[PDB]
Formats: structure tokens, sequence, C-alpha cells
């Protein structure tokens, strides 16, 4: 018995055929069921008893240390055999069986690092989810605070006068204002529009007074901050970035442009450093485990060369200049010229294989590549085939050297990535069968509840749409598809899909990211001058006039005509700057001479500036209007002084050095997604079209079958605006694929195409997702990413550099060194108690009971102000506003008593500061609550925020979170550095789009509240460009070019019209800087931070060991 | 002569066709119709 059950355990074949039994029941639960489904899952379940049953008789249950129940992969086993039993006993719970497909795991090699990586990551982000939980509670408890009710904020039309609705009375005004048939919303759309009587908010038309209070919230009602709950889950939204500018655009329309701060507090510290804070820790983690694993262990003559190369390339070319809508000779061209290069080819192999023995020509790998794509061609010619053609692309790798070291590295390395690719798909695969089953059934249900009673694209109706829905958000979407989840199911859509995100986004792809990291990484005057310009005050002075005039150059907005006394002083200020230009380089010719002051580059900034100035100013004297974007160029003036800035020399050392790896990247970029390109273009070119009526509406194949039947009822044969036809447009839709901003109508149109001159049909070619798919993981979640990573490692070596440490220096003798500088400086201190009462006091202080019960009262004063809801009586707001001033006269209390224990030694310790600050601030809000109310709204709501002073002190005493908070804060002159040079871009680009579409028709994202207008709309765009969220929208409105009508200089008429090549410039111009390159600087400084602590606090000394050593002292 | 959206190659297209309601001139173009394989047609300009 015994005996038999050890032999047959541990031998290979059982557990082969376990994998196999279980690899075949994944492919069954992906497939609908039926009655063969059931037996089948009988024969499962007895295969997975006859498991059980063998291995507990090999070693017992709980007893022994060894003991079947003593590693978790059997607990995981056997609950899911309890659980499958119990389903066929007696349905949500039948789900989780899929979990046995996590054995699946073991089976490719090199699963250890990776599972003991992720394990190691999980067991660290506990600290980590102390510190996330505390700040969303802090930043729901503000919005709750500043938005309360906002988003109810509609237009309703007035009482009218006519008397149709009677005579006014109170309850008759109620019931007019409560119809929801007059509240304003313009035909088409979903949502009711925001309105607010703020200054910069949204407007209401005519007739129409914004009031609140009315109908219900945006999304369903799911997208408010009228409860605690309902603003985490926004505040936890807007930190995640996930569909952020809507919330965004919804909060500044209701209360006013100036909440903007608020967002810009968040998505700091929420996504720009706690994210980041995740993301070292997974780095950490997979670190760790490879250490650990690492520990453990004619024809053959270069001209013939460069002419296959230089053929290549021209293939290459000819490939890529295929598209839609061409000509005869074109083709012609075309097909000649890849005739003529697989001849070329053959003659290319025929020359090799006889010159070179057979034997040793197929010996080379590339030699076999090359004869493989012979007999492509040669297969292709002879009769689809014609998309292995694109094989042909590859083979310039051997003649380029970056890409071919790139290639190198990823074969090198081919192990993790397939292990984590893996992982990742598995976890997906999870995730979509338990999807499945979950709320398979609601999407059918509850058809109804959806806008139009239609199932909407992104489902669980099947296992394809669930695998795509949890792709999604392991992308980063989540908001959209919970909601539609809600609608149709119930609260447990919440945890399923935020779930789906942790693991899927903040450690899976960070892990990826992991992986990136580790593997990819006349004497008088010249005199005068001279003494001059070596001046410090000179120096200020003139960084002052750049920064003045700078500055004022922001005021130059569409309201400008309508002030002359601006224009006058643009106009002098212009003269003068000319004037001052000339001087200054006049001064600085003398000072340096005319070799230094031309091999320099900011002297070449400053002489272009002075060129384009006097330009302008002969311009002026000719009588020809000035050139605007000529004169916008004194603005770069501002970035000499600026890299001058106390600090900021390691940013822009990093960035300076970082470009030529980043200029790399985006060349092997350009080379994958011209692969991709190609490939879409030969999918979807000419296939986008389809036939709309008057209105913007999509016609049924039944009526419009294709375009001759589409203009025979007089409709428009459109094209989708963002397509394959050629691969420009290839380029650019796949940006917005990569980027995810505009890519859900993109697949849309992709696999709603059928052949050319047909209308599309809904998910008629489904499975076109694949080829998005594959793009994301190559093009986004691989090359995307090399842009952090070479950050990280350039500031790593540039923080170095800054702090005087030696290159050769290894990381213990760095740790030993800055071991040696914390023991360098420290002292001891000692107090004195009192006198027999004061001393009683004292020992009543200092007692950690005391401490403890202060942290209780803390705790539930955050809760009673959790407690604050909308709509709550005025009883419920007495109520809570006296149960804080309970709160505030026992904190007062502690500070007496404190105080009177510790005399003068009171303030030697910082948070005592801070709760003495607090105690101040909070009396002084006692008194004035009562009149600051009475005599705006907000304003009171804006001074209420100081309440959260006195919650802030429950971090207090924590150490994991404080070793976090000491990580912060070493890094926050980086930190502060980074977002300076970020908002000097962004002042840039604002006064640059200022110039450009400023009068552009509304459309898309651009309406009356969000534009180019004014500066300061600009900035609020701009921020919300800066994380690349919702560029799509402006892009289609700052691009379009279609409906505009043009400048009338007689006139005096600016035009309407956009420009797509600016648009394009710009937004693409804007997004590299930004989004790929600046914003992921914070990331950089922060790992580095983080680690430089952590291995302090794990293999070396920290500042809590000194201080017990001092305290013990 | 041949009409619209019939295989043509350059020098054989009608010069204009009373093809949905208008007079709409015809020019010898070549659409997608596969992989790097398209269809010459003859289809308004
Ligand atoms: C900080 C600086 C604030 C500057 C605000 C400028 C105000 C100017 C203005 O026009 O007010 C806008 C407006 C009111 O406009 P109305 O008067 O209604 O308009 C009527 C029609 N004209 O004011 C606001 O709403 C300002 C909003 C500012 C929000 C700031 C939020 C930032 C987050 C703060 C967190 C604080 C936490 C405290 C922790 C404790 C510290 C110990
Ligand atoms: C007896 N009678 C004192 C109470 C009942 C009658 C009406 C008045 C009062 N009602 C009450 C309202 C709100 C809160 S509360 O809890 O919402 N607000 C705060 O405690 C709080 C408020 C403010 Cl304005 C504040 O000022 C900011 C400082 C910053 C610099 C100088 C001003 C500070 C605060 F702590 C509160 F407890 C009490
Ligand atoms: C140094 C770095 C780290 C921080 C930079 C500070 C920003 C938070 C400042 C700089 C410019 C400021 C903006 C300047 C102009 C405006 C317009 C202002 O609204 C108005 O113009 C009110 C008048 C109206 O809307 O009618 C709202 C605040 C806002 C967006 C400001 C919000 C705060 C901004 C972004
Ligand atoms: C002016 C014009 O275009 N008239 C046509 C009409 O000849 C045709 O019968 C109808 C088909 O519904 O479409 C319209
Ligand atoms: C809103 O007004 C319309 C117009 O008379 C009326 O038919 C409708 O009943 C009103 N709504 C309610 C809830 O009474
Ligand atoms: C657009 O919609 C309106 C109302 O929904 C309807 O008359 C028609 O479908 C379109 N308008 C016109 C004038 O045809
Ligand atoms: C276009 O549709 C009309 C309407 O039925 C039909 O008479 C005509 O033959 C069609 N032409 C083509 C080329 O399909």
């Amino acid at each position: 018995i015994r005996r038999v059950a050890i032999s047959t355990m541990v031998q290979p074949i059982f557990s082969y055929f376990i994998m196999i039994t279980i690899l075949i029941h994944c492919i069954f639960m992906i497939m609908p069921a039926t009655q063969t489904t059931y037996i089948l899952e009988l024969v499962f379940l007895s295969i997975y008893t006859i498991e059980v049953v063998v291995k507990v008789l090999a070693r017992g249950f709980i007893l022994h240390p060894f003991a079947y129940l003593r590693d978790p992969w059997n607990w995981l086993d056997f609950l899911v055999t309890l659980i499958g039993y119990i389903t066929l006993v007696v349905y949500a719970l039948r789900a989780f069986r899929v979990l046995r497909s996590w054995r699946t795991v073991t089976i490719v090699p090199g699963w250890r690092t990776i599972v003991d990586a992720l394990s190691l990551s999980i067991t660290s982000l506990k600290d980590l989810v102390l510190l996330l939980l505390f700040s969303l509670s802090v930043f729901a408890l503000i919005g709750l605070q500043l938005f309360m009710g906002n988003l109810k904020h509609k237009c309703v039309k007035h009482f009218p006068a006519d008397g149709s609705w009677g005579n006014f009375t109170d309850e008759r005004w109620f019931n007019y204002t409560s119809n929801s048939s007059h509240w304003y919303i313009p035909d088409d759309w979903i949502e009711y529009p925001l309105c607010g009587n703020s200054s910069g908010a949204g407007m209401c038309p005519p007739g129409y007074t914004c009031l609140q209070g009315y109908g219900g919230n945006p999304n369903y009602g799911y997208t408010s901050f009228d409860t605690f709950g309902w603003a985490f889950l926004s505040v936890f939204r807007l930190v995640t970035l996930d569909y952020w500018e809507d919330l965004y655009q919804l909060a500044l329309r209701s209360a006013g442009p100036w909440h903007i701060l608020f967002f810009i507090i968040v998505v700091f510290y929420g996504t720009f450093c706690f994210l980041n804070f995740i993301l070292a820790v997974v780095v950490m983690s997979y670190t760790h485990m490879v250490k650990r694993a690492d520990e453990e262990k004619v024809v053959l003559s270069p001209f013939f060369e460069l002419f296959i190369a230089v053929i290549i390339v021209l293939n290459i070319t000819f490939m890529a200049l295929d598209h839609h809508d061409m000509n005869i000779e074109f083709e012609r061209i075309l097909r000649t010229g890849n005739y003529i290069f697989t001849s070329i080819y053959i003659v290319e192999a025929v020359l090799k294989i006889i010159a070179l023995s057979p034997k040793f020509y197929f010996k080379d790998s590339w030699n076999v590549f090359d004869f493989i794509i012979v007999v492509f061609a040669i297969l292709e010619l002879g009769l689809v085939f014609r998309s292995f053609r694109l094989l042909r692309v590859f083979r310039l790798a051997k003649f380029w050297p970056t890409l071919n070291n790139f290639m190198s590295v990823m074969t090198k390395s081919y192990g993790a990535f397939v292990n984590v690719m893996y992982v990742m798909f598995l976890l997906l695969f999870i995730f979509a069968i338990i999807g499945m089953q979950l709320f398979g059934m609601n999407y059918i249900d509850n058809m109804e509840r959806f806008p139009d009673g239609d199932l909407p694209r992104w489902n669980f109706t099947d296992f394809l749409h669930s695998f795509m829905i949890v792709f999604r958000a392991l992308c980063g979407e989540w908001i959209e598809s919970m909601w539609d989840c809600m609608l149709v199911g119930d609260w447990s859509c919440i945890p399923f899909f935020v779930a789906v995100f942790f693991v899927g986004n903040l450690v899976i792809l960070n892990l990826l990211i992991a992986l990136l990291l580790n593997n990819y990484g006349w004497s008088n005057i010249r005199r005068v001058c001279f003494l001059l310009a070596k001046n410090k005050y000179f120096q200020k002075f003139v960084t002052a006039v750049l920064v003045i005039t700078s500055v004022l150059l922001a005021l130059e907005d569409i309201y400008l005509p309508q002030r002359p006394v601006l224009v006058n002083i643009t106009l002098y200020v212009d003269y003068v700057l000319t004037a001052f230009f000339v001087i200054e380089m006049i001064i600085m010719l003398f000072a340096v001479g005319f070799k230094k002051y031309f091999t320099s580059k900011w002297y070449w900034l400053d002489f272009i500036v002075v060129v384009a100035y006097l330009l302008n100013f002969v311009l002026m004297c000719a009588g020809i209007e000035a050139l605007q974007t000529l004169r916008l160029l004194r603005v770069f003036r501002l970035f000499r002084p600026l890299s001058k800035v106390n600090g900021m020399q390691v940013v822009t050392s990093t960035l300076v050095e970082a470009v030529p790896h980043i200029f790399n990247v985006i060349l092997v970029g350009i080379f994958f997604w011209l692969v991709f390109a190609i490939m879409g273009v030969q999918l979807f070119a000419g296939k986008f079209y389809k036939c709309v009526d008057e209105n913007s509406t999509v016609l049924s194949h039944e009526i419009t079958m294709d375009r001759n039947d589409c203009l025979h009822e007089n409709y428009t044969w459109e094209n989708s605006p963002m397509n394959f036809d050629h691969v420009g447009n290839a380029y650019l839709s796949l940006l917005q694929v990569a980027t995810f901003k505009g890519w859900l109508q993109i697949m849309n149109d992709a696999i709603d195409s059928r052949e050319v001159h047909k209308q599309p049909i809904r998910e008629t070619n489904i499975y076109m997702y694949l080829y998005f798919i594959f793009f994301i993981v190559f093009g986004s979640f691989f090359i995307l990413k090399l842009f952090v990573c070479i950050l990280i490692d350039i500031f790593r070596q540039q923080r170095r550099k800054a702090e005087g440490l030696s290159a050769t220096d290894s990381r213990t003798q760095l740790i030993y060194r800055r071991a040696v500088m914390r023991t360098m400086s420290a002292k001891p201190v000692k107090r004195i108690p009192k006198n027999k009462i004061q001393g009683c006091i004292f020992d009543l202080v200092t007692n950690q009971a005391f401490d403890i019960s202060i942290m209780v009262l803390i705790c539930l004063n955050m809760v009673t102000m959790m407690v604050e809801k909308e709509g709550q009586s005025q009883h419920m707001t007495e109520v809570l506003y006296w149960i804080n001033v309970v709160f505030i006269i026992l904190f007062t209390g502690e500070c007496v008593l404190k105080l009177i224990s510790l005399r003068h030694y009171y303030f030697t310790v910082g948070w005592n500061i801070f709760d003495f600050v607090v105690v101040i601030i909070s009396i002084v809000g006692m008194f004035l609550a009562d009149l600051i109310e009475t005599y705006s709204p907000t304003l009171f709501r804006v001074i209420r925020l100081a309440r959260i002073g006195r919650i802030l002190r429950l971090v207090k005493g924590a150490k994991g979170i404080r070793l976090l908070l000491l990580a912060l804060r070493k890094a926050l002159r980086t930190l502060f550095n980074v977002s300076f040079l970020l908002f000097v871009i962004m002042f840039v680009y604002a006064v640059f789009g200022m110039e450009f579409f400023m009068h552009i028709r509304d459309a898309g994202a651009i309406d009356d509240v969000y534009n180019f207008k004014t500066f300061g709309q600009s900035i609020i765009l701009l921020f919300q460009l800066a994380t690349s969220a919702g560029w799509d929208g402006v892009y289609f409105a700052i691009a379009n070019e279609e409906d505009c009508r043009a400048p009338d200089h007689e006139l005096g008429y600016p035009g309407n019209c956009g420009s797509r090549a600016l648009g394009i410039a710009y937004l693409v111009s804007y997004l590299i800087i930004t989004c790929l390159v600046v914003i992921n600087m914070y990331a950089a400084v922060i790992l580095d931070y983080v680690l430089e602590v952590y291995e302090d606090s794990k293999e070396g000394l920290t500042d809590d060991d000194y201080d017990m050593f001092f305290e013990v002292w | 002569c041949k009409k619209y959206d019939v295989e043509c190659d350059s020098g054989e297209c009608c010069q204009k066709q009373y093809l949905w309601y208008k007079w709409r001139p015809l020019d010898c173009r070549c659409l997608k119709s596969g992989f790097f394989s398209s269809k010459c047609v003859c289809r308004d300009v």
C-alpha cells in the first residue's frame, strides 16, 4: 500500500499525466458547456481525486512535518477538489476551479525565479499597502470636502412667466425644476452637461440657471464625491490614471479652474511617487531573486555585402510605399521591383552556395534565414504567402549594429521573458474564465439596463470577449468595464476588476519592466566687458529681464486686441528687448571673443534669438507684420538660468547623457513599428469606409450592403479619421494604440472590417484583436518601457557622480561608507521630570499607553470625518461638529499636559511642534468656523481643509511608513527640480499652442471650457496631456481641416481651421518629451532613493539603529 | 470603353459616367485587394 503509493507518486509520468489532464481541462473550459462537457468534468474530477488519494496515502494529512497539506500546492489542489465536489453536490463558486491551472506554471523552465520574485513582491507590499490606504483615505476626505455634490450641477430652465405651468407657487417651482425635461442637454448627449457659477466654470445658455441637487451623478451615478466610498473610488481612479481626464474635466467644469491644484497634488503624490514605490519594490524583489539564481549557479567581398544591404533597404522602402488607392504606373513599378529583388536574392543564394561549399553554407544561421527567404519568394511568385514577404525586413539586422545588439540581448535572456509572458497570459486566462463564469449571464439577462438595450462591445458573453476585457484592464483601463459590470451585475464587479488591476498592471508589468532593466542596463573695452560679464549683479539682472518678459509673453491671449494698453506695452517691450539682445550679444562678444562664443551651444541659442529679433525689427521697419513664431523664441532663453538652479544639475546631466540611448531606442522602435505598420496597411487599407446618414450614424448591412447602395440612397461614404490607408496613417494609429488613447475606435473599425467597398458589420472579424495584442506586447510593454530603464540607470550613475562617490566602489563599500558617515554625526540628550504633581503628569505622559490612547482617538476622529456625506440633515451636521469639538478639546488637553510635563523640552521633538501647530490651528478654527461660513461656500470649504491636520498624526509611530516617507524626503529636492523642468516645458508649449490653436473651432476635446484661448486653459489642457491622457480628442480637434473657413487678412478674421501637420508635430513632440522622458524621470529618482533606503534597512545601518543606540546610551 | 468598377490600365477609361445621379469623371485607379496585392479598377477621381 504505502510502498505502492510512494512508488507511483514520485514518477514523472504521473506528474505529466496530471499536467496534460489540466491543460485539456483548460481547453475545455474555453469552449461552451454541453452534456459532453459535463461527463468530462466528472472524468477530470475523478482523475483529481485519484491524485489526492495517492498523495495522502503517500504522506499523511497535516500531522507530519512533510504531510500532504504542508505545501501550498497541495492546499490549492485539495481546496479546488473540495469546491468541485461541493458544486456537484449542490454557481459562483465553480469558477475558481480554474485555479488548478496555476500548476501549469511549472512546465516552463526557469519558472522558480519568476514565482519566487512574484511571491517576494507580494510579501513586501504590506507596508506600501498600509501607506496606500492612508494616503487614499486622506485624499478621499479632501475630495469629499471639495467636490461634495458638485458633479450634480445642472442647467435648469427658468420657471416660465407665460403661466403655462401656472401662477407661481413654491411647490409649483419645485415641480417644474425637478422635471427632467427642463434640464439642459444637447441632442444625442447621454450625460447632462455640468455647470457652475464660479469664474472659469461651465456657463449655462440663456434662460438657464445652474442649480445643485437635481438628477443623478455622471456615469450611472458611479462617479461622484458624494460619499467617502465614492470619493475613495474616484481618488484611486485618479491615482491609477484610468480615464482620469473625464473626472478631471467634470470636476473643473463644476467647481472652477483653480481646483486644478487638487489634481496636481494627487497626481504628483499618488502617481509619480507611490506607483513608483511599487515599481521599486518589484525591481528589488526580482533583483534579489536573480542574484540568488546567479549565485546558486566576389560574392564574399564587402562590396557585395553593401550591395545586398542597399537592395534590402530599397526593398523595405518599396514595401512601405504600398498603400490604398494607387495608380497603375505606381503598382507596376512596385511589382517589377519586387521581381527584381527576388531575382537578386536568388542570384545571391546560388552564388553563395557555389562559392562556399553547401555543407558550410547552411551552417550559418543568417545563411539559412536567407535561404528560407529565397524559398518563400520562389513560392510567392509561383502562386497567402505574400505576408511572409515581411521577413525580408529582418535581414537588415545583420547590417544594423544597434538593432543587431538589441536582438542579441533579447536572444540571450529569452527564458525569463518567456516565463514572465507565460505567467501574464496564464493569469489573464484565469481571470477571463472567472469573469466569464461570474458575469456571463448578467450581460444577457439585463441588456435593457444598457443605454440602448444593446450588448456593449466589451462584455463577458464568450471567452474571447472576457479575455479582451481582462487584457484591457491589465493595460490600465478598468473603470469603464467596471461601470458596465455594475450596471448589469452587483458589488462583486468592484473587487474583481480592481484585483485584476493590481495583479496585472502593478505587479506583472512592473516585473516585465524589472526584467528590461536587468537585461538592458581695445584692451580697455575688452577688460571692462569681461569684468561686466563675470559680475554677479549683471547676470541676475539679465535673468530677471528674461523672466519678466517671458511672463509678460503669457498675457498674449485671445483678448489681447481688446486691451490697447497691453498691446502698447507688448510693442514697446519688443523694441526694448531687441535693443537689449543686441547690446548683450555685443558685450558677450567683447567678453569671451568670437571663438568661444560661437563654439558654445548656449551662445548659439542666444545668437539665434538675436537674429530672429533683428529680422522682426527690420520687418517692422519695412512695414511687414512681425512673425509671432520668431518673437516666441525668447522663452528659450529661460533654459540656461533654469539649469543653474541648485540641485538641477543632476536632472539635466541625466537628460543630456540619456539623449543618445533614447534616440537609439526610438530608431529601433521605428523599425519594429514599421514592420507592424506594413502589416496593418496590408490588413486594413481601404476597409475603414462605411455608410453614414445626415446624422453621423452607421447603417445596417441589411439596408446598405456596400458603397453602391449607400450612394443610391443619397448617403455619405465616410472614411474613419484614424485608418491604415498608408504607412504614415498606420504609424499614427499605432501610436494611438500603444499609448492606449483612441485605440477602442481603431480596433472597432478593425474588427468590423470586410473586403473593400463593403459595409462593415459588427464583430464580423473578431480575431483581428490578435493583431493588436501582439503589437501591445512588442511595441508598448517592451519598446516603450525601455525609456524608464535607461533613465533609471543613467540617473543612478549621475547621482553617484554628484555626491562625490568613486565609480569603482562596490555596493557593500558604499553602504559601509554611508554607515560610517552616519556614525560621524550623533549626540545624546536627556530630560528631567519635576513638583510631585508635575512629575506625576510627566510619568503619565511618557507612558506608551498614553500614545496608544491618542492613536485610537485620532483614528476615531478620522472615522467621524469619514461619516460625513451629502444630503445629511442639518442635525447630523451639528452632531458631527460637536463630536469634532470633543476631539479638539481632547487634543488640546494632550498639548496642555505635555507642555506642563516637559517644560521647555516639549519643543525639542519635531512631531511635538507639528502637534502644537495643529492644535493652535484647530482652536482658531473653533473660533472662526461660525463666522466664516455665514460671511462664499467655497471659501469655507477650502479653509476647512486644515481639519485634515489632526488626522495626519496617524503616521507618527509607524516604522515602514516612516521608512518610505524618509525615502521621499531625501528625494524631495530632485523631485521639485524635475517638476520645475516639467512646468517650464509646459509653459513653452502653452505659449506656442496659444499662438497656433487659439482660434480652432470647437471639436472633440476642444470646447468652450477646454481650449488654448487663454494661458490658464492651455495649462489645464497641457497638464492633462502630460500624462498622455485624452490626446486623441485634442489631436482630432487641432488637426481638423474640414468645414473650416480660412482667415481674411483684409477683414482681420484670424480663421478657425487647424493644421494636421502642425498638430502632429506639436502633439508627438509633447508626448515624446513629457510622457516618455520627463515623467519617467520621476520613477528613476524614486527608485534610486528607495533602493538606497532599503539596502540601509536590510544590509546596513539605518538612522533608527543609531536612534535605539542613543536612547539606550 | 468600359464602365465603373471594371479592370483597366489607364488608357481605356471613359471620360465621365452618369453614375449615382451626377456626371462623375472616371480615372483608372488601383485599390487594395489583399496583401501586397491590388486590383486595378476604373473609379471616379
Ligand atoms: C461650538 N462651536 C465652536 C461649533 C458649533 C457651532 C458652529 C461653530 C462650530 N462648528 C464646527 C464646524 C466645523 C468643524 S470641523 O471639524 O469641520 N472644522 C474644524 O475643526 C476647523 C475649522 C476651521 Cl474653519 C479651521 O480653520 C483653518 C485655520 C487655518 C489657519 C487659520 C484658520 C480649522 C479647523 F480645525 C468643527 F469642529 C466645529
Ligand atoms: C514650480 C512647480 C513645481 C509648480 C508650479 C505652480 C503651478 C501649480 C501654477 C503655475 C501656473 C498656475 C496657473 C496659472 C493660471 C491659472 C488660471 C486660473 O484661472 C483663471 O484664469 C481665473 C480667471 C477665470 O477663469 O476667469 C486658474 C489657476 C491657473 C490654472 C493656475 C493654477 C496653478 C498653476 C498651474
Ligand atoms: C415634465 O413635463 C412634461 C411636459 O408637460 C410632462 O408631460 C411630464 O409629465 C413632466 N414630468 C413629470 C415627472 O411630471
Ligand atoms: C437625425 O435625427 C433626427 C431625430 O433623431 C431624425 O429626424 C433623423 O434621423 C436625423 N435628422 C434628419 C433631419 O433627418
Ligand atoms: C447598384 O445598385 C442599383 C440599385 O439596385 C442596381 O440597379 C445597380 O445594378 C447596382 N450596381 C452595381 C455596380 O452594383
